[PDB]
């Protein structure tokens, strides 16, 4: 069933287009002006809309009636697939999963069991009694505000999106000399806050090198945090702990307001030989202390 | 339903840039069409050649 | 550049460059547990050119 | 940093004002990002080179990278009998006329920098006023609910001008075109054949044929039609924004109102100024009518 | 890192080992053909400084006979850090400390001839330089293992390499190894964190669910009057009224719901 | 920050935001006007 | 330390007042060289 | 292979102790036993040397670097200056609008104490000084009457306070001052009396609570520099939230966080936050 | 690394942790929540560091 | 060794003024010291304090939590008795 | 893990690692019955540095008790040596004696993936020339004992 | 001559620069522009 | 109803008072204090919770035996210290200084201080970045201009159902098109 | 030096959840009213 459905794309048949709708649509594509139909949907939607419904329309039961699968057959292949996978096949799974099912998860709701089992076709001990219950229930609400597709729609600070980000930035460069690219000539590009172009720019390298075949850098989240790394050591030799130190047990100093003058004047008046020498990642070290806190992890160094 | 109609029409519908006064519409103490006196403006000139 | 690429890409993986894939799991690494300091990245260009 | 981001702002603005056009701030920010590095760079290279400044006489010498970093300095003896105060005072005046010289260096280099922003500004900018449809006003013409009013005054100071040929288009990619068809005319003639075996013809095809760089060489490998980004009819920002959440719509084109009002101010206040200057204003408002009456 | 006549050169910052001295070497050797990295005796003056934590400069100072660069000759002297331009990560020598007399390396004018051995380079991304179709390779001392000729698809073929990367159908293409990224503040916000137990880390994420003894009677009583307001501890479960349950990782500064 | 944004979504209505996160949504008689649909929380009743 | 310059400061503004009534409020080398100071240590705080 | 820091390359001429190997010198037990212990202080030496130069306070270093900067080689003799720049300026007030005249230090002469104050501010009530008028009761302080004073100011949201001053009472006000508890402070050299100028925010005061130490005079508080540091310390975080004035030995007036810095103990004044 | 850590689960002996003897096994305590327990020597095959 | 111990006590030029020279003047045996460090030692190096440091962020999100069965999670009310289960675990 | 320990422990660690713990690893990878590890580490090893130094080296015997593993266990994609038909797989398969993998049908539909693939990624196929055609000589079918 | 766009006739101005910008909530430059110049136009600047 | 009409709120950044407060309920005398854990009268314990707060501990009227103690003190001591009690940062702000735990967004700014020299404190020599109108541009055409004008750049009838950018909106179009505005129009 | 441990702080009421905050209180998150530019 999945090799005819899903794998198999040559047997798949669309609509052929009229030419008038070629037409219209190429004009549509190639050059924008508004107040147009907003759909204009491409085929490549089209048929991920296709297959989608394809998985939804599979049902399960005994196969000299319609339906293609046992479920014993399903889970059989399941199992054997299952077991058969490598490291990065289940880590591939384990994405997959924490991106689909995961938020889903945190979204159910007992107004949904009903529908969690028509995935399936499973018979609940219930039924009858769900049907009153649910009916009742989603009848309190826009059938639209209950369907759990319609759930995860929105999601904040649309201006960076994670689709446009899995292409990293300058990749032909920091590439080729890591070294002459700290984080700050990468940070300009993004108009966030410090934490989250830094969080940001760790998972750059991170898909890049996944996507060049290559090891990543796991000092690297180390080296950019390098700040946190540190005041999260000596907070965990402080607060006897183990963990991240979050707000609750931060000092309750209150500064003046001028504080910063000294540190100020000393930054405003530097001066660099090279722009190296200016953002080293290990300029924030000068103690013994500091190189015995920074390095405490890797036992090579 | 009405008020978060009234924010998009009032937030979608607001003009921008410089004015005949050099200020912005929303500009704190000076305004513009008091009283719809550029409506009659438009209303006794009309537009034609 | 495409050969030193090449080689690296190839020691991270071997299973990606067959023809007929073997099982590819992680084993321990000779380097030490913090090898990945003397591997990663991209085969870096002289910084003359 | 500030003439850039108020140019960059200048451009969003406009791009919004005129064609409902929107600059994803992905956008807005790389072009930034883009100058930046290019300062990057110029310092980079400039670190390898220095810049000597010198006081009294040639006795007093002070050798300084061209960003204001000390490396050497070297003095007379005739120096160290003066006082530490002149001694602090000489060294730090040789310091000053170095870092004069280094910072006229860098300025030329800063206007380089400058040109090449304004000409990967250029498709953008020429962008949304290079259309059929795209027009001013006189800014002293009043605007009224219906359309914009005439201005009365001395009917041969109005000049329209026109970017645009009026009959079939001719596109800035029909020119380069033409300049390739003028270089290959040039080239396979008998007189450009005797002309590329000089060293002219030759320092013409190392700096502008792409086509002969080695796999591999650093730069473009082919000669590139220069970009065309007409804005009222190409969609960016605003129709995904459209599609996906009508907030974040919202958001962003209030953003470019913002951006766009805020550049119209700036060139108001320098409109002032530069009438105040030349004393056709007053220091303080005198006509009180061309504001309140409205 | 850059290449002339056929090696590397690369520029490196000596330290000691409180980092409060430094020597900058612009053109050395990398050359695999060293045990370990030769430096000037006249420098282990240089680099001595006695902190707390090692009361004399360093911790192992003796004498070798070090004959391999050209009874006791030398001196090893560690532990000194070293921090090359390509690299991330400092490299940490102990390297021969060689008179004038064992060894003089003056060659040119000005020139020191100082080179890297494989003390160092078995800590840099310098390593992969070393491994077949690196930079590196012509230079091993010969071996058993190393073919000095072979073309690298030749030796890599030996290996098992067959195709070109991800060339058959059958081994995913390396770019969707990772596809989607997961940042909480670009989408849907960060998670809602309770604890049952002493502390956020003492205790789990998990509240208890419908089963508990306490919980039963009071679910009863609001699942009958449902419209009314309950008493109970049986808020404090992971299943409720609301069409939102508590369970770990809920997003709850989401815009949807 | 004293005087934080707090929650600025209105892809929903306050109601309908309300409505899901709240058990609080269904006793509308039990709730002042200044809190009535302002609320995103479980609230738990304890009769001292 | 010769209370030679004077300030108030509120939350988020700053007041520097030059005290010198007796020689017209004309600074001395050590005077100017100290107001320098105080209003870039002033102009440099974080809440003015 | 350029060299930069090196100096003149492969040194000059300089063998180590053990590879130049001298053959080694048989000392009696004497010549021995007074290595050993001579090179032992003389390590011991070097490690407390090093023990200061860490523990060295950020001012101690600052005037030492621009000490040394300043620095010139023959010890130059002071120049003659103007018949005086160095008078301590009168701080600036307004004669007109007042709470105080300010009074010039150049009539230190004519000053009272603040037991017998010399006829001054005649425009203005004088403060008079709190005693019992019985045994059983309290003997009051000006430190306790100064906090009073200044809690009912704060509950009647006056901006202005006539307040006791004493050494330790403005040293107090300096104190609470510079923790921003208080807008500003003046003494007028008037011998009984300076002003306070409280600071409201939000609509209530910025002192919730404050409270003098002791109720009498005949009773005085100590407090260990471990007391002190136990305040400080809210189950683990670092807490300067609440402020305790002391007196040294020294006479300064302090809070407890200096106090603790230079592990000095003192005799509690008040508690203020 | 993290310290090991007294009156844990795994750590604290049954009397203290519940006031009722628990049996021991080596295999599936549900009180405990864990599965199953090979048990080899406890600083054995970990780093040394750790 | 503090405050409380027993006290250490106490026209031309010193001996101590000799031995103290300019920075301004090339030092005796020009010991190769890090630019780094002298900026640290003179105090004109800038800080980078606990202070400037914010949150330490989640970067790769750990798995999720699956629920742990506990002696209070079972579906007949029976398993959890007074007589044998007297809490969670 | 004690692999790791042999480098990382200062007392009875070695600097690099020994001949005698590679083969002694490779052995337990080969008694565990453990493919993927085997490989991984076979590989991984021919890429160190005591391989390229000549210290540690692939032996005969390493090498064939290697190839025996890879033989008689489970390959993903392919029947092994090793691999024991059952007579009633019948009751699916249809008979009775072959082996239930056929390389020829495995090699089209490689074919035919490779061109799913193209069309996946590109949204268009190249059409073939009309002088190609799919080479099945060099394919060898399932030899029983 | 334009050597400056601000004047004003209020007594002790300091004073109420002090009280107005301790009434001032935000730090954000937008904020701050606002802030600024409203106290600018209102005074400084000779409008009435 | 008169519960959620006297709701409060607690800031958590803190998890608990940090320092005591001191407050009476009528004739109930209530500490607010910080505790290493949650320690308090059952009652009082399950109230500190419900606002989720870890480190607090409470204890009502000296002597648990001291009166008045009723059912409603209890509960209405607790609630009026809890709405006594001030936040830090909210203390703060109140003397005009910085938290100690807030100077980390700094950071950035402080940053590029120390970054800014050289090339990048550098500006184009001559320009402002403020550029003023001088002419007055207009391109507009008319429509019989416009028909043919983009057909070498792209297809011909380029504005063919646009309605901004032409006059008249159906010209160009073939009859089909033009059937399918009236069509959905009826 | 700090004997208490922030490691064990706390109070275990059994069944009863409370919420705690990774970094700052969930109200200060979101700024946008700054970045956006929604602002009187
Ligand atoms: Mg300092
Ligand atoms: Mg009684």
């Amino acid at each position: 069933w999945y090799l005819q459905n899903i794998l198999s794309l040559e047997l798949l048949k669309l609509k052929s287009k009229t030419n008038a709708e070629k037409i219209a649509t190429y004009r549509s594509y190639m050059r924008s002006l508004a107040s147009g139909k907003d759909n204009t949907m491409s085929d490549d939607d089209v048929i991920r809309n296709i297959i989608k419904e394809r998985w939804k329309t599979l049902e399960f039961g005994d196969r000299n009636a319609g339906y293609p699968c046992t479920f014993g057959d399903y889970i059989q292949f399941l199992n054997e697939w299952f077991k058969s996978l490598d490291e990065e096949g289940m880590q591939r799974l384990r994405e997959h999963f924490d991106r689909r099912i995961r938020p889903l998860l945190a979204v159910m709701s007992p107004v949904d069991i009903l529908w969690l089992e028509a995935l399936t076709q499973n018979s609940p001990h219930n039924k009858e009694q769900l049907q009153r219950k649910i009916a009742f229930q989603t009848s309190l609400g826009t059938p639209e505000f209950f369907d759990m597709s319609k759930r995860l729609r929105y999601e904040i600070n649309e201006d960076y999106k994670v689709r446009d980000e899995l292409g990293p930035e300058l990749f032909a460069l920091w590439s080729k000399a890591p070294e002459r690219w700290p984080p700050e000539r990468l940070s300009k590009m993004y108009g966030l806050d410090f934490t989250l172009v830094r969080k940001i720019l760790v998972w750059h390298h991170f898909k890049a090198c996944y996507d060049a075949c290559v090891e990543p850098d796991w000092s690297l989240p180390k080296r950019l945090f390098a700040l946190e790394w540190i005041r999260d050591v000596r907070a965990r030799k402080h607060g006897l702990f183990y963990g991240k130190m979050r707000f609750a047990e931060q000092k309750i100093t209150f500064y003046s307001d001028r504080f910063l003058f000294r540190d100020l004047v000393n930054r405003r008046e530097a001066s660099y030989a090279n722009v190296w020498e200016m953002d080293d990642p290990y300029r924030f070290l000068q103690t013994e202390q500091d190189y015995e806190d920074y390095w405490g992890d890797n036992y090579d160094v | 339903m009405g008020e978060r109609m009234r924010a998009i029409i009032e937030d979608y519908s607001k003009g921008f840039g410089l004015g005949p006064h050099g200020h912005s519409p929303t500009h704190d103490t000076i305004h513009y069409n008091t009283l719809n006196a550029e409506g009659e403006r438009v209303r006794d000139l009309g537009y034609t050649d | 550049y495409k050969d030193r690429l090449l080689s690296k890409q190839f020691f991270q993986n071997p299973q990606a460059f067959e023809v007929v894939p073997d099982r590819h799991e992680r084993s321990v690494q000779f380097g030490g547990k913090w090898e990945y300091q003397r591997t990663h990245g991209l085969p870096t260009v002289d910084r003359n050119e | 940093m500030e003439v850039y981001r108020r140019i960059t702002e200048r451009v969003r603005g406009a791009l919004w004002a005129h064609h409902g056009r929107l600059m994803s701030e992905r956008q807005f920010h790389r072009i930034l990002a883009f100058v930046y590095n290019n300062k990057y760079e110029y310092q980079i290279r400039f670190d390898r080179m220095e810049v000597v400044g010198r006081e009294w006489g040639g006795r007093v010498e002070v050798v300084t990278t061209p960003a204001g970093f000390l490396k050497r300095v070297r003095v007379n003896p005739c120096v160290e009998d003066l006082t530490l105060y002149q001694q602090q005072q000489l060294i730090l005046s040789a310091y000053a006329n170095a870092c004069a010289d280094g910072r006229k260096l860098m300025e030329q280099a800063e206007m380089n920098i400058y040109k090449q922003f304004l000409k990967d500004l250029k498709p953008i900018v020429m962008g949304i006023r290079d259309n059929p449809e795209f027009y001013t006003v006189s800014e002293n013409s009043i605007e009224t609910i219906g359309g914009v009013l005439q201005t009365g005054d001395s009917n041969n100071l109005c000049h329209t001008h026109r970017t645009i040929p009026a009959a079939k288009a001719r596109q800035p990619a029909d020119e380069v075109r033409a300049r390739q068809e003028w270089e290959q005319k040039w080239i396979n003639s008998p007189r450009g054949q005797s002309w590329a075996l000089t060293l002219r013809g030759k320092t013409y095809f190392a700096l502008h044929g792409p086509q002969y760089r080695p796999r591999g060489a650093p730069g473009a490998k082919k000669e590139t039609l220069p970009l065309d980004i007409p804005a009222p009819y190409t969609a960016m920002d605003e129709k995904r924004l459209l599609k996906k959440n009508w907030m974040a719509y919202l958001d962003n084109k209030h953003v470019a109102e913002v951006m766009w009002t805020r550049v119209k101010i700036a060139d108001r206040e320098k409109r002032q100024r530069l009438l105040q200057e030349t004393g056709r204003a007053w220091h303080r408002p005198i006509n009180e009518e061309a504001i309140n009456r409205w | 890192f850059r290449m002339s006549g056929g090696d590397m050169f690369v520029e490196y910052k000596v330290l000691s080992r409180d980092h409060r001295r430094s020597i900058r070497v612009e053109d050395a050797i990398v050359d695999p053909t060293f045990k370990r990295t030769v430096l000037p005796l006249g420098w282990l003056e240089l680099l001595r400084s006695p902190s707390l934590r090692l009361p004399t400069g360093y911790f192992v100072e003796e004498t070798v006979h070090v004959s391999l660069p050209n009874e006791a000759n030398a001196i090893i002297a560690g532990p000194v850090v070293l921090y090359i331009t390509g690299q991330s990560v400092p490299v940490v020598l102990n390297p021969y400390f060689v008179p004038e007399g064992t060894w003089d390396m003056r060659t040119r004018d000005g020139e020191l001839d100082l080179r890297l051995g494989m003390d160092a380079i078995e800590q840099c991304t310098l390593f992969s330089e070393l491994r077949p179709g690196g930079l590196l390779y012509g230079k091993l001392p010969e071996n058993p293992n190393v073919r000095r000729n072979e073309s690298l698809r030749a030796t890599l073929g030996r290996y098992g390499m067959k195709c070109d990367l991800a060339e058959s159908p059958l081994v995913p293409r390396p770019w969707t190894r990772m596809r989607y990224m997961f940042i909480d503040e670009l989408q849907r916000g960060p998670k809602l964190t309770e604890f049952v137990g002493h502390n956020p880390r003492n205790g789990t994420p998990w509240r208890f669910s419908q089963n508990t003894k306490y919980f039963r009677i009071g679910i009863w009583r609001d699942t009958i009057r449902r419209n009314d307001m309950n008493e109970g501890l049986h808020a404090h479960s992971s299943w409720q009224k609301s069409p939102q349950q508590s369970v770990p990782e809920v997003r709850f500064l989401a815009p949807y719901p | 920050d004293l005087y934080p944004e707090g929650f600025q979504w209105k892809h929903k209505l306050n109601t309908e935001y309300n409505q899901w996160r709240s058990n609080t949504w269904l006793t509308p008689d039990l709730i002042p006007k200044e809190h009535r649909g302002r609320f995103l929380c479980n609230f738990q009743l304890n009769i001292v | 330390a010769n209370r030679t310059i004077t300030g108030n400061d509120g939350r988020f503004s700053k007041t520097i007042m030059i005290n010198e009534p007796q020689c017209n409020q004309a600074l001395s080398a050590k005077t100017a060289s100290e107001l320098s100071k105080e209003i870039d240590k002033a102009t440099n705080a974080v809440y003015s | 292979a350029k060299v930069y820091g090196a100096v003149p390359p492969l040194g000059a001429a300089q063998g180590h102790r053990l590879l130049h190997g001298k053959r080694e010198r048989e000392g009696s037990l004497f010549a021995v036993a007074n290595d050993v212990k001579r090179d032992e202080r003389l390590l011991r030496q070097q490690l407390n040397a090093l023990l200061e130069e860490e523990r060295m306070p950020m001012q101690a270093r600052l005037q030492r670097n621009e000490a040394v900067s300043s620095h010139e080689a023959v010890p130059q003799t002071p120049l003659v200056d103007l018949p005086g720049v160095e008078r301590r300026r009168d701080l600036p007030a307004d004669p007109i609008t007042r709470l105080f005249f300010q009074h010039k230090g150049d009539h230190a002469l004519y000053y009272g104490t603040y037991d017998k104050p010399s006829v001054q501010d005649d425009d203005r009530v004088q403060i008079e000084k709190r005693v019992p008028r019985r045994r059983e009761e309290n003997l009051y302080t000006p430190i306790y009457d100064f906090c009073h004073r200044i809690r009912e100011a704060t509950e009647q949201r006056k901006r202005f306070v006539v307040v006791p001053s004493t050494i330790e009472t403005r040293g107090c006000a300096r104190v609470m001052h510079d923790h921003g508890l208080v807008a500003g402070f003046r003494d007028f050299h008037n011998d009984r009396a300076f002003a306070v100028e409280l600071k409201y925010f939000q609509g209530d005061s910025t002192i919730n609570v404050i409270e003098p130490c002791s109720y009498d005079g005949r009773t005085e508080f100590e407090w260990s520099p471990k007391m002190m540091r136990r305040l400080l310390n809210t189950h683990g975080i670092h807490n300067r939230l609440v402020v305790y004035i002391c007196r040294t030995a020294d006479n300064r007036i302090i809070d407890h966080i200096h106090a603790v810095k230079e592990n000095i103990g003192g005799r509690g004044l008040m508690m203020v936050h | 690394w993290a310290p090991q850590m007294e009156w844990g689960i795994e750590n604290t002996p049954s009397q203290e942790q519940y006031q009722e003897h628990v049996p021991d096994t080596t295999d599936a305590d549900f009180r405990k929540q864990r599965r199953i327990q090979s048990r080899p020597v406890k600083w054995f095959y970990e780093s040394h560091y750790t | 060794g503090g405050p409380g111990s027993p006290v250490r006590g106490p026209r031309g030029y010193t001996a101590e003024w000799r031995d103290l020279r300019n920075p301004m003047r090339p030092p005796e045996f020009p010991t190769p010291w890090e630019r780094k460090y002298r900026q640290y030692a003179r105090g004109q190096h800038p800080s980078y304090d606990m202070v400037y440091a914010g949150p330490m962020p989640e970067i790769f999100p750990m798995r999720r939590d699956f629920r742990k069965p506990t002696r209070w999670d079972f579906h007949d009310i029976e398993k959890q008795g007074k007589y044998r289960t007297s809490g969670p675990y | 893990a004690l692999w790791y320990r042999a480098t990382e422990d200062p007392y009875f660690g070695t600097p690099q690692h020994t001949q005698r713990q590679a083969e002694a690893l490779l052995k337990v990878y080969v008694q565990a019955k453990q493919r993927g590890k085997a490989i991984d580490f076979m590989n991984k090893l021919r890429g160190s540095v005591e391989y390229l130094t000549g210290d540690i080296t692939i032996t005969t015997v390493m090498q064939e008790s290697y190839d025996a593993l890879l033989d008689t266990t489970p390959h993903p994609h392919l029947l092994t040596n090793g691999f024991t038909l059952e007579s009633d797989a019948a009751k699916y398969t249809g008979e009775v004696n072959k082996a239930p993998l056929s390389p020829l049908q495995f090699r089209i539909d490689m074919e035919m993936n490779k061109y799913r693939r193209q069309q996946k990624e590109e949204g268009v196929v190249r059409v073939p020339p009309a002088l190609w055609r799919l080479d099945t000589s060099a394919i060898v079918p399932y030899k029983v004992d | 001559l334009g050597w400056t766009d601000l004047f004003t006739t209020i007594p002790d101005m300091t004073y109420h620069i002090k009280e107005w910008f301790d009434t001032t909530e935000h730090m954000h430059n937008d904020a701050v522009a606002w802030q600024l110049g409203h106290l600018l136009e209102t005074c400084f600047k000779m409008k009435e | 109803r008169e519960a959620f009409s006297n709701i409060i709120a607690v800031d958590l950044e803190q998890e608990g008072p940090m320092y005591p407060v001191r407050v009476n309920a009528d004739g109930v005398r209530v500490l607010l204090y910080p505790a290493r854990r949650i320690v308090a009268n059952f009652r009082v314990a399950d109230i500190l919770c419900a606002f989720g707060f870890q480190h607090a501990g409470c204890r009502i009227n000296l002597k648990a035996t001291n009166n008045p103690k009723s059912p409603t003190h209890t509960v209405e001591g607790v609630f009026e210290a809890v709405k006594a009690l001030r936040s830090v940062s909210e203390i703060a702000a109140s003397r005009g200084k910085v938290p100690h735990s807030l100077i980390y967004n700094i950071y950035p700014y402080l940053e590029e201080i120390r970054r800014r020299k050289g090339m990048m404190a550098m500006h184009p020599p001559g320009k402002d970045g403020l550029l003023m109108p001088d002419r007055v541009v207009d391109n507009r055409l008319p429509d019989h201009l416009k028909r043919g004008y983009y057909d070498d750049v792209y297809w011909k009838d380029f504005f063919a159902g646009s309605d901004e950018h032409l006059n008249e909106p159906r010209m160009g179009l073939r009859g089909d098109e033009m059937r399918r505005r009236l069509e959905e129009a009826q | 030096k700090n004997l208490n441990s922030w490691y064990t702080k706390g109070t275990m009421r059994g069944g009863v959840p409370r919420i705690y905050y990774a970094w700052m209180r969930p109200g200060s998150f979101t700024r946008r009213r700054f970045e956006k530019m929604r602002n009187p």
